[PDB]
RNA sequence: GCCCGGAUAGCUCAGGGUAGAGCAGGGGAUUGAAAAUCCCCGUGUCCUUGGUUCGAUUCCGAGUCCGGGCACCA
RNA sequence: UGGGAGAGGGUGGUGGAAUUCCCGGAGUAGCGGUGAAAUGCGCAGAUACCGGGAGGAACGCCGAUGGCGAAGGCAGCCAC
RNA sequence: GGGCCUGACUGCGAGGCCUGCAAGCCGAGCAGGGGCGAAAGCCGGGCCUAGUGAACCGGUGGUCCCGUGUGGAAGGGCCAU
RNA sequence: UGGUGUUGGCUCUUGGUCGCGCCUGCGUAGGAUAGGUGGGAGCCUGUGAACCCCCGCCUCCGGGUGGGGGGGAGGCGCCGGUGAAAUACCACCCUGGCGCGGCUGGGGGCCUAACCCUCGGAUGGGGGGACAGCGCUUGGCGGGCAGUUUGACUGGGGCGGU
RNA sequence: CGUAGGGUUAGGCGGGACCUAAGGUGAAGCCGAAAGGCGUAGCCGAAGGGCAGCCGGUUAAUAUUCCGGCCCUUCCCGCAG
RNA sequence: GUAGGGAAACCGAGUCCGAACAGGGCGCAGCGGCCGCAAAGUCCGCGGCCGUGGACCCGAAACCGGGCGAGCUAGCCCUGGCCAGGGUGAAGCUGGGGUGAGACCCAGUGGAGGCCCGAACCGGUGGGGGAUGCAAACCCCUCGGAUGAGCUGGGGCUAGGAGUGAAAAGCUAACCGAGCCCGGAGAUAGCUGGUUCUCCCCGAAAUGACUUUAGGGUCAGCCUCAGGCG
RNA sequence: UGGUUCGUGGAGCCAUGGGGGAAUCUGGGCGGACCACCGCCUAAGGCUAAGUACUCCGGGUGACCGAUAGCGCACCAGUAC
RNA sequence: AGCCGGUAGCGGGCGUGGAUCCCUGGAUGUCCGAAUGGGGGAACCCGGCCGGCGGGAACGCCGGUCACCGCGCGCGCGGGGGGAACCUGGGGAACUGAAACAUCUCAGUACCCAGAGGAGAGGAAAGAGAAAUCGACUCCCUGAGUAGCGGCGAGCGA
């Protein structure tokens, strides 16, 4: 008797994948602890309509960064610090990249989506990486000068 | 063993005939009947208990159409049958056949 | 009729490369006897036929005879 | 009055050896029994071996030419 | 008693015996293909009279007659047992 | 009482058939452990040989064999001796093995959730448990019950005889 | 016996507006081709439980029933505690 | 009806069996002068007999279905009631005796018991009577039980292959080896009985064969009628 | 297993208690086992007058009865008993 | 033009201003009965609720209402029971016949039950069956005692 699986399970299946079961198994276990439901025609295309309807939003969010990507690494950001030949007296720190980020180019940035651990406290040319969503990291071409 | 809920089998009048002798298709004389009698053969009348809106509901019906009980469970989901009573919620549930 | 099998020394029980063993029998040993026991000795187309093989208890086929087993009977 | 030895008796407990049966395991062509055999038991797996269990009866060594009791009779060990 | 043989035939059968029916019995002669005999001829078991069982149901060999729209087939019929 | 339905989960051990893998096969004659046949003068070996340690092994007890640690130009065939039958390699197979995979069927242990029982408390807890019950089907026992049969002749009927 | 007329008077007697027994019926529920069979509660069900009237007189015919005498029960409303 | 023969295919005044042009089976067919009558055949009426129906009428013992009955009787359930009077004198208890203590013995008290005698009540042993009875089980005398496995009132439950039964196949509404009523139903009866006006002619059989047949049948024999023959 | 003329038969068809269990016209059922060919028809939802049966009731009519007949009842009968 | 039933009589009345009587509709319609407020040994008994009557609170009477089940979104609508035969469906004998008897017959009859209605069933092809055909169902004649079925018996029978 072909089931829907609904969380995956010991030597089974994954969840959302059909498997065949003994008829006792699945109407006295699976179907009274809403572990399977039966692969009905009916609930069985809105399985289909689910993995639609994630695949429709799960490619949408690897667009959507995208849309960031080819348009932060066409571009730099230049930030200006009081400092002493090198070091800086205060420091950049992500949110001030993120601050002056939607200052001048207007894009806005998570800064904690931003991978900097310490203040950056020297001047010159710096490649941050940025993950606004994973298998799309960003390289942010930063500039801090006095 | 009565009458299946979901298909409306019931007993039916069955007779059975004792035979002897050996058939014609095996080059025996033939057969020859040394009884008719009259009895019946019931469903296989067995007992489904499920739970629809939070209330447990048994069927009694033949082991032919245990599958056709779970199919009015489904149908049944597009319906409002909250605060309604077990046998009222039979009774709905079988208006769907 | 059909299936399953047998047949091997007088009796019986075993068995591709042997014709076996026990029991009955013969003599000897033994006792007081009846024996038990001990040694040796015998007693076969292995049912018949045809073929397989270098060879036939074997393997196959065909009869025969007797076992089994099963069903039918106007 | 103070002591002693003892299977003297009765009641309630309790210990180990052995037999038999039962279950598990391992194993195979005999076991048993006698003057010799037979009946009996064993390939439906006995005998012999190991482990587990149940149950009743009798208390090995100490133990003796011993002890105690009126006699009959009294023997594992413990308390009364 | 012996020699050769298979008529212990096939396809029929005039006429009778007997007889409630059904059965039972005798049978010349014609054809086919044979046996014996030189031939005339004889031979359709046995000197004779007991040694037997209607029909139904089924088996087997043959026939190729029927074959449920049609060709086949299943299953029947017919002859023999 | 078998099969099957209601009837499910996890294990363990099995049997039967199917396909493939590697073998096992030793009466006597003789190198030795010769399946049956056929092919065929080359198979091999740095794509690790002649020797030492582990065994799966099966041993008929003589041996056959593989993978491992050995190992760093060696092997055994045609040749032949007695064979019904030459030995290498290949190949299809016989009678058996086991290894894997397939369909399977058998048992055994456990689980709980169907089903059953039970719990003043019940969408729960406890016990039994895929057994039992119940459906369909198989064969069997079956005067408890049912329908019947149980001949005629005959110096009456039975008995006897026929 | 035929025709006709008359005659049976209850808050307290007996039963009901009270209780339950076997049993019957039976919301819940269970079962059965149909008819129907079961079934806890509940309801019904008495010669059992419970509950307030004794004596006398009177009629042709009733009387613990009418009358007389002396007693008593429940319900309703009110007053008092 | 006009065509039959063959298991059939099929052929056809033929056909089947067969090798047959053999044999055999079964088939094939008007009066007198084109006109009449008669006739194949068929239709309707009438009569005899036969088949199917209850089939000439009456009669079982029985079988089956659906109901009605435990106001009789049998058992059980619930709730009530009844058993005069007399007799016997268990245990225990008390006291006395007894003994180491006891067992035990004696007396008194006590009032047990499917105990005794006997009415009511419940029975029904023997005899007599009764026998178209007083009575479809009674009467007289006698006799059994009578605190019990006792009797009895009222309220209930169990029934037909079923109940109930201290068991007799007893009882289940005056006959129970399977109740009663209505129905299937006009069951069936090879048996027994019965079968109705008149006259005239003829006139049997009681044997054979076969028969779950023997006092019943089929055929033959023997009777009768119609047509034909002579 | 039942239905049909079909009693297991060569047993199809129609129905279905049990087990297994599809497809949507290039799908499916039938034409008497089965196969091929050739045809017929579209299952698993429902409704549908009329022609047909009967006679409690009304009328019409009898080569129907005429009080033991005709209904059990001509009448105060489903009564008396 | 007579009348107050069968039914005369006593005693009293009515009718051409149309009686009696006949047809239709209406009103009344105790109690029981499907019986339905509840109970019950049918025709009896006992209640709740609203309204009324009496002097009326107790008590009683009068009118209305109050069973259960199903269906539809407390309210509505419907069901229940009866009917001589007839009809359909669910169950379903035996005597008898086979001159015994079991398959078979009687017979899907008798009968029980449910249901329906003036009828009921059936009905618009997943049909027939051999015609290159027909064209729902029902009913009558015929086909036909045919085809077949059958201890190939008795019989049954499209
Ligand atoms: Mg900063
Ligand atoms: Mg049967
Ligand atoms: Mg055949
Ligand atoms: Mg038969
Ligand atoms: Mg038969
Ligand atoms: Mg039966
Ligand atoms: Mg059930
Ligand atoms: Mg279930
Ligand atoms: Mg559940
Ligand atoms: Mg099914
Ligand atoms: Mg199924
Ligand atoms: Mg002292
Ligand atoms: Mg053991
Ligand atoms: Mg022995
Ligand atoms: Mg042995
Ligand atoms: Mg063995
Ligand atoms: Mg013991
Ligand atoms: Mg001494
Ligand atoms: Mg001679
Ligand atoms: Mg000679
Ligand atoms: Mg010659
Ligand atoms: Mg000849
Ligand atoms: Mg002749
Ligand atoms: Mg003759
Ligand atoms: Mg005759
Ligand atoms: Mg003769
Ligand atoms: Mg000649
Ligand atoms: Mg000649
Ligand atoms: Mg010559
Ligand atoms: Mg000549
Ligand atoms: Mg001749
Ligand atoms: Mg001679
Ligand atoms: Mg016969
Ligand atoms: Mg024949
Ligand atoms: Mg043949
Ligand atoms: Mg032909
Ligand atoms: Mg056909
Ligand atoms: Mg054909
Ligand atoms: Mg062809
Ligand atoms: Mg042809
Ligand atoms: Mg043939
Ligand atoms: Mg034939
Ligand atoms: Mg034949
Ligand atoms: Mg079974
Ligand atoms: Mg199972
Ligand atoms: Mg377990
Ligand atoms: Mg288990
Ligand atoms: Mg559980
Ligand atoms: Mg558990
Ligand atoms: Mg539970
Ligand atoms: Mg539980
Ligand atoms: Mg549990
Ligand atoms: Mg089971
Ligand atoms: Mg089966
Ligand atoms: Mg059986
Ligand atoms: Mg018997
Ligand atoms: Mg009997
Ligand atoms: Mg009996
Ligand atoms: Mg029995
Ligand atoms: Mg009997
Ligand atoms: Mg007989
Ligand atoms: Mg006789
Ligand atoms: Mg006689
Ligand atoms: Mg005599
Ligand atoms: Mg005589
Ligand atoms: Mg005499
Ligand atoms: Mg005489
Ligand atoms: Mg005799
Ligand atoms: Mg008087
Ligand atoms: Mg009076
Ligand atoms: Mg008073
Ligand atoms: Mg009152
Ligand atoms: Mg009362
Ligand atoms: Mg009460
Ligand atoms: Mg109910
Ligand atoms: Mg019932
Ligand atoms: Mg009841
Ligand atoms: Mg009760
Ligand atoms: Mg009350
Ligand atoms: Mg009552
Ligand atoms: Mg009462
Ligand atoms: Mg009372
Ligand atoms: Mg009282
Ligand atoms: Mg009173
Ligand atoms: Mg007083
Ligand atoms: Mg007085
Ligand atoms: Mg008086
Ligand atoms: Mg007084
Ligand atoms: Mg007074
Ligand atoms: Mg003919
Ligand atoms: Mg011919
Ligand atoms: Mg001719
Ligand atoms: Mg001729
Ligand atoms: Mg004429
Ligand atoms: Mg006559
Ligand atoms: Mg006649
Ligand atoms: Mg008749
Ligand atoms: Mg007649
Ligand atoms: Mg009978
Ligand atoms: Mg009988
Ligand atoms: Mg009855
Ligand atoms: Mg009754
Ligand atoms: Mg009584
Ligand atoms: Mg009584
Ligand atoms: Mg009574
Ligand atoms: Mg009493
Ligand atoms: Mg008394
Ligand atoms: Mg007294
Ligand atoms: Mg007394
Ligand atoms: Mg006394
Ligand atoms: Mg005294
Ligand atoms: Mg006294
Ligand atoms: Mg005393
Ligand atoms: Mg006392
Ligand atoms: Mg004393
Ligand atoms: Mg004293
Ligand atoms: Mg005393
Ligand atoms: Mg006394
Ligand atoms: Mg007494
Ligand atoms: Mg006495
Ligand atoms: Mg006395
Ligand atoms: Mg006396
Ligand atoms: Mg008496
Ligand atoms: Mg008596
Ligand atoms: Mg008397
Ligand atoms: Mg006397
Ligand atoms: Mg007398
Ligand atoms: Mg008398
Ligand atoms: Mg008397
Ligand atoms: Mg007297
Ligand atoms: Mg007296
Ligand atoms: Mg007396
Ligand atoms: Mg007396
Ligand atoms: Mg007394
Ligand atoms: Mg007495
Ligand atoms: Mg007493
Ligand atoms: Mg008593
Ligand atoms: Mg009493
Ligand atoms: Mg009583
Ligand atoms: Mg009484
Ligand atoms: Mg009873
Ligand atoms: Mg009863
Ligand atoms: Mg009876
Ligand atoms: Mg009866
Ligand atoms: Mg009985
Ligand atoms: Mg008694
Ligand atoms: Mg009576
Ligand atoms: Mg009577
Ligand atoms: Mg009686
Ligand atoms: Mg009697
Ligand atoms: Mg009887
Ligand atoms: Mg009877
Ligand atoms: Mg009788
Ligand atoms: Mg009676
Ligand atoms: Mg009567
Ligand atoms: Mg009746
Ligand atoms: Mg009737
Ligand atoms: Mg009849
Ligand atoms: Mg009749
Ligand atoms: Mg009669
Ligand atoms: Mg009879
Ligand atoms: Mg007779
Ligand atoms: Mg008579
Ligand atoms: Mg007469
Ligand atoms: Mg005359
Ligand atoms: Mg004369
Ligand atoms: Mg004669
Ligand atoms: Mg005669
Ligand atoms: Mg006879
Ligand atoms: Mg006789
Ligand atoms: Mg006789
Ligand atoms: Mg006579
Ligand atoms: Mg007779
Ligand atoms: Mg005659
Ligand atoms: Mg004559
Ligand atoms: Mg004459
Ligand atoms: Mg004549
Ligand atoms: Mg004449
Ligand atoms: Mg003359
Ligand atoms: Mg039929
Ligand atoms: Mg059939
Ligand atoms: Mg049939
Ligand atoms: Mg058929
Ligand atoms: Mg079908
Ligand atoms: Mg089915
Ligand atoms: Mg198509
Ligand atoms: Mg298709
Ligand atoms: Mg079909
Ligand atoms: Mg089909
Ligand atoms: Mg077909
Ligand atoms: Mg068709
Ligand atoms: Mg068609
Ligand atoms: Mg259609
Ligand atoms: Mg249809
Ligand atoms: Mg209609
Ligand atoms: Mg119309
Ligand atoms: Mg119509
Ligand atoms: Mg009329
Ligand atoms: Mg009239
Ligand atoms: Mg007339
Ligand atoms: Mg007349
Ligand atoms: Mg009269
Ligand atoms: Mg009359
Ligand atoms: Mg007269
Ligand atoms: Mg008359
Ligand atoms: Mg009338
Ligand atoms: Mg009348
Ligand atoms: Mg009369
Ligand atoms: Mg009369
Ligand atoms: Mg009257
Ligand atoms: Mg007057
Ligand atoms: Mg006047
Ligand atoms: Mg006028
Ligand atoms: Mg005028
Ligand atoms: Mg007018
Ligand atoms: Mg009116
Ligand atoms: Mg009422
Ligand atoms: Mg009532
Ligand atoms: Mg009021
Ligand atoms: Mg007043
Ligand atoms: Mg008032
Ligand atoms: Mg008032
Ligand atoms: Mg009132
Ligand atoms: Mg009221
Ligand atoms: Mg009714
Ligand atoms: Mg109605
Ligand atoms: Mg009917
Ligand atoms: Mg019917
Ligand atoms: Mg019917
Ligand atoms: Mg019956
Ligand atoms: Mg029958
Ligand atoms: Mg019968
Ligand atoms: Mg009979
Ligand atoms: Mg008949
Ligand atoms: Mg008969
Ligand atoms: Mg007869
Ligand atoms: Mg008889
Ligand atoms: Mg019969
Ligand atoms: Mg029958
Ligand atoms: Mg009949
Ligand atoms: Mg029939
Ligand atoms: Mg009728
Ligand atoms: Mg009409
Ligand atoms: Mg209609
Ligand atoms: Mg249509
Ligand atoms: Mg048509
Ligand atoms: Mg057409
Ligand atoms: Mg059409
Ligand atoms: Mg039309
Ligand atoms: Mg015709
Ligand atoms: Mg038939
Ligand atoms: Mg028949
Ligand atoms: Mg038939
Ligand atoms: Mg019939
Ligand atoms: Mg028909």
């Amino acid at each position: 008797m072909k089931v829907i699986l609904l969380e995956p399970l010991e030597n089974l299946g994954d969840v959302g994948q059909v498997v065949d079961v003994k008829p006792g198994y699945a109407r006295n276990y699976l179907l009274p602890r809403g572990l399977a439901v039966l692969a009905t025609e009916s609930n069985l295309k809105a399985l289909e309509a689910r993995i639609r309807a994630q695949a429709k939003r799960l490619a949408e969010r690897k667009a959507e960064a995208e849309r960031l990507k080819e348009i932060l690494e066409n571009l730099t950001l230049t930030i200006p610090v009081r400092a002493g030949e090198t070091k800086i007296y205060g420091s950049v720190t992500a949110k001030d990249i993120a601050e002056a980020l939607s200052r001048q180019h207007g894009v806005t940035i998570d800064p904690k989506r931003l991978a900097l651990e310490k203040p950056i406290k020297e001047l010159g040319e710096y490649v941050l990486t940025y993950k606004p969503h994973p298998e799309v990291p960003i390289q942010l071409k930063v500039s801090v000068v006095a | 063993s009565k009458v299946c809920e979901i298909s409306g089998k019931r007993p039916i009048v069955a007779n059975s005939i004792q035979r002897r002798g050996k058939a014609k298709r095996e080059g025996g004389v033939g057969k020859k009947t040394t009884g008719i009698s009259k009895r019946r053969q019931y469903p296989n009348l067995q007992k489904v208990r499920v739970r629809v809106a939070g209330q447990e509901i048994t069927f009694r019906v033949a082991a032919s159409h245990i599958p056709k009980v779970y199919e009015l469970v489904e149908r049944a989901k597009g319906l409002k049958l909250e605060g309604l009573s077990p046998k009222e919620i039979k009774k709905e549930l079988l208006k769907l056949l």
